[PDB]
């Protein structure tokens, strides 16, 4: 076959990329790391700078310490065990206090006292990271977009970890840290709500899910197929169409009606994976508020046959 | 002389009227303290 | 025409599953047939001429 | 001990400090909750015992 | 009628079959001689699901179910009204799914694009005719394929599912989650970085991608850039799609039991099976 | 002398001030503690 | 010994003490977390059996 | 033997002091655990046992 | 010399620091074991 | 001369420092094992 | 026969031959192995009443 | 049969040493671990039956 | 035998010496895992049982 | 000639050293395969 | 390569191919006086 | 010449010290394997 694009022919390295200035102190960039030739094939070689200014010490300090303590937990269930630890790895769990602590801090530190140490711990660390977000797009002159669309993620992790357990008036709703554990929580919200596909937004968050998938698909295959004529220069693209971005649009239109722009594809893919969390939110944070029994909310609004 | 350019003059200043913001909160929080331990000691 | 790491790839597959059953056997258990012709297969197909 | 002033010329009071407020922080909340977690010294607990407020 | 760029694109030839015959626009839309069977089959299938809600008694659009045959049918032809019209409108489906890959292909020779588009979308239909076509005949049975019913076919996933226990506990199905959470991530923070770059402060000139490769830089230590972004979108998406097809294929035909007993194999490895104390121990 | 470029008496002077505030700080840490073994020994 | 010093010479004094401030953190939680983990050294528990401030 | 100083024309000595560092912690600290898991070796449940800290 | 940039007396000097810093954690710590093993011995 | 730059005289005096510090940590592994072997012999 | 060098360069058929011929000679030596009447192992452990 | 050396100028010595030592290191434990494997072989066990040191 | 250095020709001492390194740790662990993993050859399940340290 | 750099007269060389490596190696295999022979025949 | 190249190199893979198959012909006739398979 | 720019001479002084770090290691193998062997014989 002819040549794909899907992994580079030659690499060039030059001198190193230390990146634009703006408004950024450039004190709290590290150096350059090292370049991975093997991430070259696909992407670019070039690791760091990284950026590590006063939010950012916070989120990684915060995060190491609910890592840490998740991870000490699993020791001590593992007796100390080095052999227990990596054969039970995926087993291990730091659950939430049991249901007759309600939404107190009084549980013992086995019986939840710890996940609510942990749950702290990754509170901080996730927003001071939404923060961190937020300043570096402020310091480079940006637009927020990178911002509000990781509060969408938050906002379900919230209703996961926070909101929905407040409504429900205690912290045993919550999931528990721990591989298979948080799967077989995620297994049984659905059996104790009445199946969760009939819950309408479920259903459009997969949709949206799906969606992504879609799009991303639609999207990046585009961009292959017109780069050899530049188009992933997106940006340039938008300032001064080229016909990398007139054959993009063509092909759409002539296949399925209508197109999209080289600016506006991307609005298209913010808002397609924005709503897969946001609609999320919405029906995890329903589901035993208002819907105790989605299947029979759904006989009850035409979506089931009823019994 | 600093990091930020405000001169020691500004930085005083600023000082000044941030304690007093720094006084009004925490004698509002002591009082509201006192009301709730005289109302139901937590010790 | 087939190149170098396209030939890499082949032999590296064939590698895999012969060491794999030889250290199957001998280990005594699957994984460890997995485990050693995996990394050996990759060592292989990570070092085109 | 009397040179440790010296430590101000090789790291930037400002991250030091703001590293420092985080440890302390941190810390501090989680020896709360630990003794929060702990009945022998849950505080809120401990008076309503005391003063026959579980109920 | 044109967008203002497009008189020039609109030339002779590219088709794969017809030649000159079917070499027309229909408004926007390209005929050609897979554009025709393309719209027959989906006319007919979508015609045949109205049909089957005739026979079923219900005009409610979220209650339309048309059945593939029982089990008793094996993978013979059923009467009608009891799978065939599943049968005939999966072929339909089939049909035009096909046709509509071929139509992209004729559409990128006439642009001189590359096929990364009709080949992507060939994930798809494979994926579909796992669930369909190939599972069900290794099966051997037309009825362990899905209805098509906008609830009903997720009653088929819950059924299927709940058949192997948890049905997360499927190796495959977990690295194919991994890959779709993956791809929604990339395609948000894709999204967000061009529209940033695009769109800036208030009254700031655009940023250039040497600002993208920064922002990411800064804020995770790395950047895959442009071309990469692309390529990893378009690789997240068909892997997700792959191994989700896999993880069905293997269901039902070389594993049977519950998916969350496959996992003891690492347990009981034997240099830690008899370990005590732990969680299985 | 050194990476962050402060002059000596820089160094001396904000060492002077933040050994004020840590021995403040941990004053009130050592009240705090002999109030709660007072009240509620640990040991 | 005495010719110890050179080691500022090889590893900046910045790096290697943020390094070495996460360490003697972690490390420190670490075994005060054992022990309380340790139904025989929970300080904690222990004085709430000897004072019989539980049950 | 005395040539093994040349080893230093050879290695980096940033790298390997901070490769020998993390091998030294890391497997110590496998060998304390493996010994915290041996009943015959659990230092902290050995003196529990000694000076009858439980029962 | 030094792949930090560090003067050989620059070294020396902040050695000298770090060293008295080293013995004074260490030195707390000496006293903190002492009293837990007279509190409740490990051995 | 070497990879690392490190001349015969600079690769000396790093590996004369280097080994005392070896040998200081193993003096203190060597007094450990024998204080533990006291304690509680695993041979 | 020695036209197989123009056929192919040289690398790959030593390659591929030598990695053939050693994987075929390990799988007959655990078919024997794995086959209770040519065993040596097993055979001699007999003979000799180790087992 | 003399000329056996002229591999050397078709194949490069770095590439094929490596990978006779991955050869043969991976021979040599296959073989072991088949011996091992083979309770007449596996000599751990042999010597344990031999000196009677199980029970 | 003699000509064996020539190998400093081929194979750069460096690359070498970190593969070798990892190769000898490696293969240590493994047979001492072996070993841990035999009643006659654990010697601290042997030390159990010579000193009746557990029961 | 050939792919790989060396001369006829370096094939030689290694060649010749690399033997000598192998009629070691495989010297030491004999006698590690006599001891074992002696000690617990394989026939 | 060469005509003349593939010729001596096919020349001297032969006799490789001699040795390696006399060894293996010996090996057969060891296992036939140890324990014949027909 | 070489591949990794040694001279002849340099390869001769690298493997005459690799050689006494190979024998050093082996000679302490062979006292580990010696004690083990007296402590507890596997033949
Ligand atoms: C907080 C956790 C919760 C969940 C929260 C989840 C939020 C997810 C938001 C994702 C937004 C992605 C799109 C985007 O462009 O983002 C960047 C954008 C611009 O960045 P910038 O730096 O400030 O400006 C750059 C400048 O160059 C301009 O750039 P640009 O042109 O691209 O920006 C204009 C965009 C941005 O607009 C928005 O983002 C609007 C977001 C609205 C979210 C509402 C979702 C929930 C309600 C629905 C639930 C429904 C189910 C209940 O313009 C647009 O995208 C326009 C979108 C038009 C949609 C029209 C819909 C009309 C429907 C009514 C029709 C009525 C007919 C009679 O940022 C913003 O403008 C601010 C976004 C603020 C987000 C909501 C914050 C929380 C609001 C609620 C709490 C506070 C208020 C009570
Ligand atoms: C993939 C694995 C499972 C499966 C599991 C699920 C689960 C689980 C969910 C869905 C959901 C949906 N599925 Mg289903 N589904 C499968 C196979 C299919 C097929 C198919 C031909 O193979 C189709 C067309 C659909 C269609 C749909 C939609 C009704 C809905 C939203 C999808 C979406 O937005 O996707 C991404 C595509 C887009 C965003 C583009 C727009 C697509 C539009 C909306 C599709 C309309 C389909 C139409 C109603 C069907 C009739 C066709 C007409 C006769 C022409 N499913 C198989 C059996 N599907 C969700 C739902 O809400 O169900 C009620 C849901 O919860
Ligand atoms: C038996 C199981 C149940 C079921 C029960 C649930 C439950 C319960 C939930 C879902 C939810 C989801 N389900 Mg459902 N679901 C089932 C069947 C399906 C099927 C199918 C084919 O059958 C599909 C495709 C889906 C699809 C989906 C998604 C659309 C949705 C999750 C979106 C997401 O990205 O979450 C993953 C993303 C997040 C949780 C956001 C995370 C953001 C935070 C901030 C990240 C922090 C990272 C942390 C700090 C660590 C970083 C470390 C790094 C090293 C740096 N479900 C059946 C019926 N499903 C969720 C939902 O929204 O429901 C409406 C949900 O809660
Ligand atoms: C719109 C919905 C989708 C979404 C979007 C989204 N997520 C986002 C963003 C966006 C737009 C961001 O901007 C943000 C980001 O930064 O992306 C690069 C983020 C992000 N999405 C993340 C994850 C994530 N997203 C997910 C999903 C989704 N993200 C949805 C599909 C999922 C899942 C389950 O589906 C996950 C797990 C993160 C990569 C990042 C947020 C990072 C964050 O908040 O981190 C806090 C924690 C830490 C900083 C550190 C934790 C501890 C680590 C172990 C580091 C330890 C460091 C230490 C120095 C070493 C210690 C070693 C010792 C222990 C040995
Ligand atoms: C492989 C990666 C992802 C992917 C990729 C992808 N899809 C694609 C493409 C690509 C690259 C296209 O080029 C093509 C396109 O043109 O997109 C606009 C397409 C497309 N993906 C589509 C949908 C779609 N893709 C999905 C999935 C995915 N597509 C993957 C996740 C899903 C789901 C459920 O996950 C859906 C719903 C269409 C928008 C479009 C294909 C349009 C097409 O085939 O047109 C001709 C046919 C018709 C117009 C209608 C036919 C009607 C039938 C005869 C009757 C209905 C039968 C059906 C079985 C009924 C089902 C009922 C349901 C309730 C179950
Ligand atoms: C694991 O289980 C538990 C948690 C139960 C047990 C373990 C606990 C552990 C491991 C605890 C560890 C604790 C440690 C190490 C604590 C250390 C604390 C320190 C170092 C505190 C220091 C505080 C210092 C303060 C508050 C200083 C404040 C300074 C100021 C207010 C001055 C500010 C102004 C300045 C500097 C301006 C000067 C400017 C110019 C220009 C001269
Ligand atoms: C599964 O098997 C188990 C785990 C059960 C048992 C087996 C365990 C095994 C296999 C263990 C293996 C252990 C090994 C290989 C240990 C090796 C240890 C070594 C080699 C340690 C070396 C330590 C060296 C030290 C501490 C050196 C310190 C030196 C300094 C502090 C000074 C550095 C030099 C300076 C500053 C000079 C700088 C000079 C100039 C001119 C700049
Ligand atoms: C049972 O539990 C486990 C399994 C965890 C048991 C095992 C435990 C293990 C493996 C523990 C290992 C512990 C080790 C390796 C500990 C090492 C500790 C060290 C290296 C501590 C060093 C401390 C140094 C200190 C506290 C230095 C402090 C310095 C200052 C306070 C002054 C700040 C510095 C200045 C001013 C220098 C700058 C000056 C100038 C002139 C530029
Ligand atoms: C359970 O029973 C099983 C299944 C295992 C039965 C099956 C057994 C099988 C199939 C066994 C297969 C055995 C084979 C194929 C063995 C092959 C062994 C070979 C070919 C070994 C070769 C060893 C060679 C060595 C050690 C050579 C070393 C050479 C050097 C150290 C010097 C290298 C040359 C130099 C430095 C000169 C450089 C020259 C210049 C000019 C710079
Ligand atoms: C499968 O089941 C089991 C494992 C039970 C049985 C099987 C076991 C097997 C197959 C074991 C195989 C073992 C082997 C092959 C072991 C080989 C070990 C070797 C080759 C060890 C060599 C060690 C060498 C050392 C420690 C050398 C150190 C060198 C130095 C300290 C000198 C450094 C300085 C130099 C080189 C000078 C640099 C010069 C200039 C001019 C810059
Ligand atoms: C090698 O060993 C060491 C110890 C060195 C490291 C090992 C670490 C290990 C093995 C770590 C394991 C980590 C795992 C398995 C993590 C799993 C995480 C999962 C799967 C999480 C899934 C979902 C979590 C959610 C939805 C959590 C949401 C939480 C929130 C929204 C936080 C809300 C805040 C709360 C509840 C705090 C309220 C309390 C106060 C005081 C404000
Ligand atoms: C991509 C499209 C996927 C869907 C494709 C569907 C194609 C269906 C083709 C059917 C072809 C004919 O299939 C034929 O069906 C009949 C009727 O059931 C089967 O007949 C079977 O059932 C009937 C009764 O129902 C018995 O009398 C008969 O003895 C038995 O064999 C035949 O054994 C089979 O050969
Ligand atoms: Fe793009």
């Amino acid at each position: 076959a002819e040549y794909q694009n899907i992994f580079s022919q030659v690499q060039v390295r030059g001198p190193a990329d230390l990146g634009m200035t703006e408004d950024v102190n450039l004190a709290n960039r590290s150096g350059v790391g090292p370049f991975s030739t093997l991430l070259g094939w696909f992407g670019n070689a070039q690791l760091g700078p990284i950026y590590l200014g006063s939010l950012g010490v916070l989120s990684l300090f915060s995060g190491l310490m609910w890592f840490f303590t998740i991870g000490i937990w699993f020791w001590y269930q593992a007796g100390w065990n080095p052999a227990v630890f990596l054969r039970d790895l995926f087993f291990f769990s730091l659950e939430p206090p049991a249901p007759e602590y309600g939404l107190s801090f009084a549980a013992p530190l086995k019986e939840g006292g710890l996940w609510l140490i942990a749950s702290f711990f990754m509170f901080v660390a996730v927003w001071s990271w939404w923060g961190r977000t937020y300043l570096r797009a402020q310091a480079l002159g940006m637009g927020k977009h990178t911002a509000w669309a990781f509060l969408s993620a938050i906002w379900l992790w919230m209703v996961l970890g926070f909101i929905r357990p407040i409504l429900m008036g205690s912290w045993s709703e919550a999931v528990p840290y721990g591989i298979f554990s948080h799967l077989d929580w995620t297994n049984n919200f659905s059996l104790v709500h009445g199946n969760l596909f009939y819950n309408p937004f479920h259903g459009l968050s997969i949709a949206f899910l799906y969606g992504s998938a879609l799009l991303f698909a639609m999207h990046g295959a585009t961009i292959l197929a017109v780069s050899r004529f530049g188009g992933e220069r997106e940006l340039e693209q938008i300032a001064d169409r080229g016909t990398a971005a007139e054959r993009a649009a063509l092909f759409w239109r002539w296949t399925m009606g209508f197109n999209a722009t080289m600016e506006g594809i991307h609005r298209w893919a913010i808002w397609m994976a924005v709503l897969v969390t946001l609609t999320g939110g919405i029906g995890i944070l329903l589901s035993g508020t208002v819907v105790d029994n989605w299947y029979v909310w759904g006989q009850n609004h035409g979506m089931a046959p009823l019994n | 002389l600093g990091y930020t350019g405000l001169t020691d003059e500004q930085a005083q200043e600023l000082h000044s009227v941030y304690m007093s913001g720094l006084w009004l909160f925490s004698a509002v929080a002591i009082v509201a303290h006192l009301a709730v331990y005289i109302w139901r000691p937590w010790f | 025409e087939v190149s170098e790491f396209a030939f890499r790839l082949m032999m590296a597959a064939v590698i895999f599953v012969g060491v794999g059953i030889m250290f199957a056997f001998a280990g005594g258990h699957w994984f460890v047939g997995l485990v050693v012709g995996g990394l050996v297969a990759a060592f292989f197909a990570a070092t085109p001429n | 001990m009397s040179k440790f002033y010296k430590i101000w010329m090789i790291f930037d009071p400002r991250r030091v400090f703001v590293a420092q407020g985080v440890f302390l922080f941190l810390l501090a909340v989680m020896i709360h909750l630990i003794l929060l977690s702990t009945p022998s010294y849950n505080w809120l607990e401990i008076s309503a015992a005391k003063y026959n407020r579980v109920a | 009628a044109l967008l203002s760029f497009e008189r020039k694109y609109r030339v002779p030839g590219g088709t794969l079959v017809g030649g000159n015959l079917f070499d027309f626009w229909v408004g926007p839309f390209y005929v050609g001689f897979f554009g025709v069977a393309t719209f027959f089959f989906a006319a007919l299938g979508i015609i045949l699901i109205a049909w089957s809600a005739v026979l079923q008694g219900t005009w409610n659009p979220q209650l339309i179910s048309v059945y593939p045959p029982a089990l008793e049918y094996g993978l013979g032809g059923a009467p009608l009204a009891k799978g065939g019209l599943w049968q005939i409108i999966t072929i339909c489906a089939t049909g035009a799914f096909v046709s509509w890959a071929l139509r992209e292909v004729e559409i990128c020779r006439k642009l001189g694009i590359g096929y990364h588009i009709p080949f992507a979308f060939a994930f798809a239909i494979l994926a579909y005719l796992t669930l369909v076509l190939f599972r069900p005949v290794m099966m051997g049975a037309w009825g362990y394929a899905f209805p098509y019913g906008i609830w009903t076919h997720l009653d088929w996933v819950s059924n299927t599912g709940y058949t192997y226990g948890n049905f997360h506990y499927n190796p495959a199905h977990m690295i194919a989650i991994s890959f779709f959470f993956t791809n929604a991530l990339a395609l948000a923070l894709h999204g967000a970085l061009v529209l940033s770059a695009a769109n800036p402060e208030k009254g700031k000139e655009m940023r250039t991608p040497d600002h993208e490769d920064t922002f990411f830089r800064d804020l995770v230590g790395y950047s895959i850039g442009t071309l990469g972004i692309h390529r990893l979108g378009l690789l997240l998406s068909l892997s997700a799609v792959f191994f989700s097809a896999l993880c069905m294929i293997i269901t039902g035909t070389i594993w049977f039991d519950q998916w969350v007993d496959w996992w003891q194999w690492w347990v009981k490895l034997p240099w830690w099976a008899n370990i005590p104390g732990g969680i299985n121990g």
